[PDB]
DNA sequence: ATCAATATCCACCTGCAGATTCTACCAAAAGTGTATTTGGAAACTGCTCCATCAAAAGGCATGTTCAGCTGAATTCAGCTGAACATGCCTTTTGATGGAGCAGTTTCCAAATACACTTTTGGTAGAATCTGCAGGTGGATATTGAT
DNA sequence: ATCAATATCCACCTGCAGATTCTACCAAAAGTGTATTTGGAAACTGCTCCATCAAAAGGCATGTTCAGCTGAATTCAGCTGAACATGCCTTTTGATGGAGCAGTTTCCAAATACACTTTTGGTAGAATCTGCAGGTGGATATTGAT
């Protein structure tokens, strides 16, 4: 039959859509062979990283549908992801519940 | 007028880490935007090393060293992992 | 239709207040309100300008979301959730 | 009494509140209007995608809230607990938007 | 004997270094520092004498600029002496830490 | 080693910076940010040297990651 | 010379080659290489006329780094365009906080 | 080999100020400058390309870009010298 | 505000070596001549998506008291960090050399680009589903007055 | 130390607007059999780059002193937060009309590919030259005392 390349690497993302968006992207004159794979991979991985951290957020909040907020929460709570998407903003995301201690009563 | 997205693909990766969980349309949105961003940051960074190294072709090697530079901490350690692996699998058979 | 004018005074004071609480501020100085407006106005200008420039370059008459998205990216206010 | 909450008590209650939610605080019609006005004075007779406007609004609502934190962290730095223009201006200078 | 009042030198020192354009840190300990750090990244390395000016020119510019921003914070708190406090506020604002 | 960057030298860097007076603590804290800086710049630079399959760090190597870091430098390569 | 047809000092060809060899787009128009060369020129021109004045103001006749940095951070626009660029051997513009001054 | 923008900055230096010359290190700063600005405009010019499903970078893509990249009157006068140079190269 | 006695900048002058600038020539491009492919401009034109109005309702924005307690002006003083003249050692620096090593070449075997042809996996509808938005109320704090 | 007076919580509810499935076409992966190049893998110069070696000379580290800057405690003029009431205008729902994206078609006017042909732009000597860099002599800027 026919082996979808994404299958050879055993990934979920489309390795071939990745090869194509790469070539016609002008990032370079000629595209390697495992380049489309390796990248689909990092992308798959990072995609399942912010996924899980957010699912839980749905669980923490007693909901089964992941919504923006959860994602925002997921990001701004993991030191590393918070970092990678520093200058990025999530439509509907909200902000982390944080009060400057000095302002609290006593 | 058919226009694409990574929709199916994220979704596949969603039932994988959280079988009994589902994602909202707006969220799926926030998702496609992410993937595309990263996708640009990396290929774009690796695009630079090529020129920098008077190399005509972006191999899976540049991608990596592009990932090193672009990703922080373990995220990148664990990152390169799934990739080298994925490419070591691919080529083999 | 009807002339648009002095609308920056539509960004009510109550609203600015709210916006500031989500920020964390507990006590708001008098003058703040007007200041904010000024700063908000300068924002929108830069962003709208750029965006439209993307409408004017694509020879369209309608400003699309990308148009907006694309520009917010130049100002590094990279936004997610509106067109990949 | 009548039952009055001391000052500041409601302010904290508002912070916790709006920080738990995610709805755009500026009222939509005026924002929109303001958007067309500004853009009016750049290119005459333009059209706006319903989504385009929200995009703008989402981005602004955002900026300001974040500029508001930095501002606040500045008010604290000067023993105060009231944000001011003085505070806002510093923050934007360090930020470089107008150093 | 004649002693100069306090900080009068500070102002006379300030106008000086601002009127000048020479790296201030001492050339050898820096380059020394350079190699040390870089050595925790890769071993038996070599640098270009130039790459080191690059690594000193750069550093120094950041430091001078970081200071300008530290001043504007200390002044802002009614004070007149940059403290470790002033230095973080300025950094958390810029978006470094 | 970092201790090579002497207290007086720091005061000079401070001076040009427009600082009149200086706490005693700064010095330790100043060195801190200084290390972190050089640390991030150099590492990103090395990666370049290394990816380049070379063993010596060129001017560019610095310049390049200097850009990746936002701090862009003129007069050392282009 | 292509560049002469436009009366520019900067090399139009070099640019046309720098574009087709930059992975910028699949094909480059002819107007581009020129337009840019001119735009590149005009700007270096702007930076010099303004640094010249600088040098002449010092009593030197040779443009050094500091002569450039002065011209740059003193022109509101040039400061904007190069806001995130740092010049080696440039220093800063002499500025002292009024609150620090004596009286 | 290993080419540079040197000659060009020097020629333009000798027009605005015949009596003046430049240092080496400064010549270098200037080199970096040209390079950078180039890169910024060619970049924003490439995006305009891809962005518009277009496949060719016209001069229209350089200009418009320079409007987004260059501020205030630094931009207008910039666009001018551009339209100029192009108006002349084309006729004859 | 002056008077004088330190210490300081700061012009004025001025001489040669590290540079700047000017020459004198070779490959590497840049520029032609011809001959090919193409991108995307112009002219329909189908048809969403956007602009405007209406209407009724209630959700806020305004504007006005009132006073709690935050910002700001004082006052006081312990003590930290600038100015110094001292004493000493680590940066300066000046070659000098041998060699680790960026860089050149010269093949070529392996990995890409190509040009078609089947063969799916993805995208854009309708058909079915079902989390969860919006209300409803008791249960708990959490406040603020006595 | 008590109690109202409110605001925050949390689980139960229940129709429906936003997913989740269910289903066909078709643009774009995949499979093949050529037609290039690309980028190392030995082979080897010339650099630049470590490192040793050897003296002064600032430049740094000390240890003395105390001027004046940063903090803590009061005080109070009054600014800004919390209510309340008044009624304006932002929502919400729906409907049209058509301006103007977008999807096709059709093709010149414009950009690309080789094979040569011309000059220019980068090097490494060869010929100047501007400051660096000292060195006084003259207000300048300071600081302490009447
Ligand atoms: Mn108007």
């Amino acid at each position: 039959k026919a082996k979808t390349r994404s299958s050879r690497a055993g990934l979920q993302f489309p390795v071939g859509r990745v090869h194509r968006l790469l070539r016609k992207g002008n990032y370079s004159e000629r595209v390697g062979a495992g380049a489309p794979v390796y990248l689909a991979a990092v992308l798959e991985y990072l995609t399942a990283e912010i996924l899980e951290l957010a699912g839980n957020a749905a669980r923490d909040n007693k909901k089964t549908r992941i919504i923006p907020r959860h994602l925002q929460l997921a990001i701004r709570n993991d030191e590393e992801l918070n970092k990678l998407l520093g200058r990025v903003t999530i439509a509907q995301g909200g902000v982390l519940p944080n009060i400057q201690a000095v302002l609290l009563p006593k | 007028s058919r226009k694409e997205s990574y929709s199916i693909y994220v979704y596949k990766v969603l039932k994988q880490v959280h079988p009994d969980t589902g994602i909202s349309s707006k969220a799926m949105g926030i998702m496609n935007s992410f993937v595309n961003d990263i996708f640009e940051r990396i290929a774009g960074e690796a695009s630079r090393l090529a020129h920098y190294n008077k190399r005509s072709t972006i191999t899976s090697r540049e991608i990596q060293t592009a990932v090193r530079l672009l990703l922080p901490g373990e995220l990148a350690k664990h990152a390169v992992s799934e990739g080298t692996k994925a490419v070591t699998k691919y080529t083999s058979a | 239709r009807k002339v648009l004018r002095d609308n920056i005074q539509g960004i009510t004071k109550p609203a600015i207040r709210r916006l500031a609480r989500r920020g964390g501020v507990k006590r708001i100085s008098g003058l703040i309100y007007e200041e904010t407006r000024g700063v908000l106005k300068v924002f929108l200008e830069n962003v709208i300008r750029d965006a439209v420039t993307y409408t004017e370059h694509a020879k369209r008459k309608t400003v699309t979301a990308m148009d907006v998205v694309y520009a917010l990216k130049r100002q590094g206010r990279t936004l997610y959730g509106f067109g990949g | 009494k009548p039952h009055r909450y001391r000052p500041g008590t409601v302010a904290l209650r508002e912070i916790r509140r709006y920080q738990k939610s995610t709805e755009l605080l500026i009222r939509k019609l005026p924002f929109q209007r303001l958007v067309r006005e500004i853009a009016q004075d750049f290119k005459t007779d333009l059209r706006f995608q319903s989504s385009a406007v929200m995009a703008l609004q989402e981005a602004c609502e955002a900026y300001l809230v974040g500029l508001f934190e930095d501002t606040n962290l500045c008010a604290i730095h000067a023993k105060r607990v009231t944000i001011m223009p003085k505070d806002i201006q510093l923050a934007r200078r360090i930020r470089g938007e107008r150093a």
